């Protein structure tokens, strides 16, 4: 008993279904803190008694289910917004339920739910914005473009040299 | 094939042989509206290459 | 071949407007296309898929011959060698798993029990092989036994993180977060 | 080399009296007349010599990634050309794709 | 992992003020953001997005600190 309840109770796939139990009200808030809480915890979440998980050999088929089945018809996109979280929440958990019991039909759904997860993701990442400006040039009307840079000319070769053919040696500081 | 014609047109006593060149112009092909369809997500890298816009290359083909 | 296709002139191409701010989203566009790190999972999972599977079927056929040492023993005089020849035939490797308490099912296992326990994340291999011994006799002849072996498990090969055969694959980011992963 | 007809082996080269013997180790020996008074040789400075870099100034005008000079090609008239620095001595060479080449070559 | 409760740099109550400034920014951005994906928002290189007047008709004064922070902090509830 105390290896099982040790094993489990170290299992995310443990918390995940304890987090979806409290959420609907089926086993406290808080967290165990006698042994009759802990059991009735255990028996709640996983479904069976730790004595009678041995007894058999099954796991996964009678973890928790959420109590509420909204209607995840309406993740087609199709009070909605906070709605919309709580459908990804839940089909999200139904989801990793499949996937742990091997369910048919299982591959589509999961394609499914990942491409309205991006979109929900996306909507994520418009309320993750602190927005964002372009210095632009009044000239223009887009992204400034001048620049201090060096720029390449060729200049008149007397610029080095005299109508003699002489190099200039600019070494007689004249003040005004 | 302007630089050719222009020399002929030379070549055959003609005083006008420098109209006949036209200008050097190099180029990519990438325009503004193909930034803005990135940010819409509506140009990818894949259509970018499909479209002989952009290329792999290799540091020994480089 | 030659090429056929024909693009539109390059003297009508308007790329005046084009500033190097603009020209960041290309970078955009290529760090979407490769990911970041995109790479290691494709390559781990090449690997997976159709590297070890064919390391496996070609590269490690056996051939070997021994000394019989045996003793008097019946026939045993009159042979000499044993040649030993085998291959493998069917390769896979599966996801992580872990038996829950004693003589269990072997229910999967993820990465943050992996992570805590101190476990390994590594997905079972499965081998299939057929056996050819063939014994050579002193006189000239030779006898040939040949057997076929259903798949078995031989080891657990580790599985990076992410990858086709981690169980973070088939999970939605939710999933992933909420099972103590980092969903990002 | 001397090749010997017999067994195409490479013949050990001696000297007999003032002539060259070319022995081979099937029992055949033959004795140069002319082109085999070539005991040794070197050539220096294999880096830069014209041989070198045949391949590469015939290709040259084809290569994109060489450097263009604003000069006329005197036989069909291009107003550019590819220059190429060449050897320690830095020889430039002017060459164009019709097969223009300063130097003559 | 949300804005501060107070200015870090003078201690002036930001926070009483943040959570609005986060509703209304986000309206503001929905005006401003165009034809343009959200993650592509800090790269569209025509952007304006300018919080100048949305600050300071919270109240909030014109101190740079009080501003730089209450613009800049990452929520973490955001990215998680
Ligand atoms: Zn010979
Ligand atoms: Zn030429
Ligand atoms: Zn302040």
């Amino acid at each position: 008993t105390k290896v099982l309840l040790t094993e489990i109770l170290l299992d995310p796939m443990y918390d995940y279904a304890a987090t979806v139990a409290r959420i609907d009200g089926s086993i406290p808030m808080h967290k165990p803190r006698t042994p009759k809480e802990a059991e009735y915890e255990f028996k709640t979440v996983i479904g069976r008694t730790p004595a009678e998980l041995l007894s058999q050999k099954e796991f996964y088929d009678k973890i928790y289910t959420s109590k509420y089945r909204p209607d995840f018809t309406q993740l087609t996109r199709l009070r909605d917004e906070e709605k919309t979280s709580t459908l990804i929440y839940l089909r999200a958990y139904e989801l990793f339920l499949k996937y742990l019991q091997n369910a048919p039909n299982f591959n589509s759904e999961l394609a499914e739910f990942k491409t309205y997860e991006n979109a929900y993701g996306e909507q994520k990442a418009l309320l993750a914005q602190q927005g964002f400006y372009n210095i632009f040039d009044p000239n223009t009307g887009r992204a400034d473009q001048r620049t201090r840079l060096f720029e390449y000319k060729r200049l008149p070769i007397s610029t080095l040299y005299d109508e003699r053919g002489l190099p200039h040696k600019w070494t007689i500081y004249v003040y005004k | 094939q302007a630089c050719y014609k222009a020399a002929e047109a030379r070549k055959k006593g003609d005083k006008d042989w420098e109209k006949h060149k036209i200008p050097f112009i190099q180029n990519t092909r990438f325009t503004p509206q193909m930034a803005k369809d990135i940010l819409a997500g509506t140009l990818t890298l894949e259509d970018l290459v499909a479209q002989g816009i952009c290329e792999f290359i290799t540091p020994e083909e480089a | 071949l030659r090429p056929q296709i024909t693009y539109g002139p390059i003297e009508t191409v308007d790329n005046e407007e084009l500033t190097e701010a603009d020209m960041l989203s290309f970078i955009s566009a290529a760090v979407n296309s490769t990911g970041l790190i995109g790479y290691n999972i494709k390559s781990f999972d090449d690997l997976m898929d159709n590297g070890i599977p064919q390391i496996v079927k070609q590269m490690f056929n056996v051939d070997i011959t021994y000394k019989d040492q045996r003793d008097h023993t019946e026939i045993d005089k009159l042979r000499e060698s044993v040649q030993i020849q085998f291959n493998f035939t069917d390769v896979n490797i599966e996801r992580p798993q872990h038996r829950n308490y004693s003589q269990g099912n072997k229910i999967n296992l993820l990465p943050n029990k992996a992570r805590l326990c101190g476990l390994s994340y590594s997905g079972p291999v499965n081998l299939a092989a057929e056996v050819i011994l063939t014994a050579h006799y002193s006189n000239g002849r030779q006898e040939v036994k040949r057997a076929s072996i259903p798949p078995f498990q031989v080891s657990t090969f580790p599985i990076m993180r992410g990858s086709n055969r981690c169980h973070t694959h088939h999970l939605s980011k939710t999933a992933k977060k909420e099972i103590g992963e980092d969903p990002n | 080399m001397k090749i010997c007809k017999a067994c195409s082996s490479c013949m050990v080269r001696t000297y007999v009296d003032g002539n060259i013997i070319f022995r081979c180790s099937c029992g055949e020996s033959v004795q140069g007349d002319s082109q085999n008074l070539l005991v040794s040789s070197k050539v220096y400075h294999t880096g830069e010599m014209e041989d070198k870099y045949k391949i590469f100034i015939k290709n040259a005008p084809f290569d994109p990634t060489n450097c263009q000079i604003k000069k006329d090609c005197p036989n069909c008239h291009l107003d550019y050309l590819t220059q190429i620095c060449i050897g320690s001595q830095k020889i430039i060479i002017l060459v164009c794709r019709c097969g223009y080449m300063s130097n003559r070559g | 992992m949300l804005i501060p409760v107070v200015c870090f740099t003078c201690g002036f109550p930001i926070g009483t003020y943040a959570a609005i400034f986060d509703k209304a920014r986000t309206e503001y951005i929905k005006t401003k953001m165009g034809g343009t994906l959200p993650q592509n928002i800090p790269l569209d290189a025509s952007l304006q997005i300018e919080l100048k007047d949305l600050i300071t008709a919270l109240g909030i004064p014109m101190r740079v600190c009080c501003r730089t922070h209450l613009i800049t902090t990452l929520d973490y509830r955001k990215y998680y």
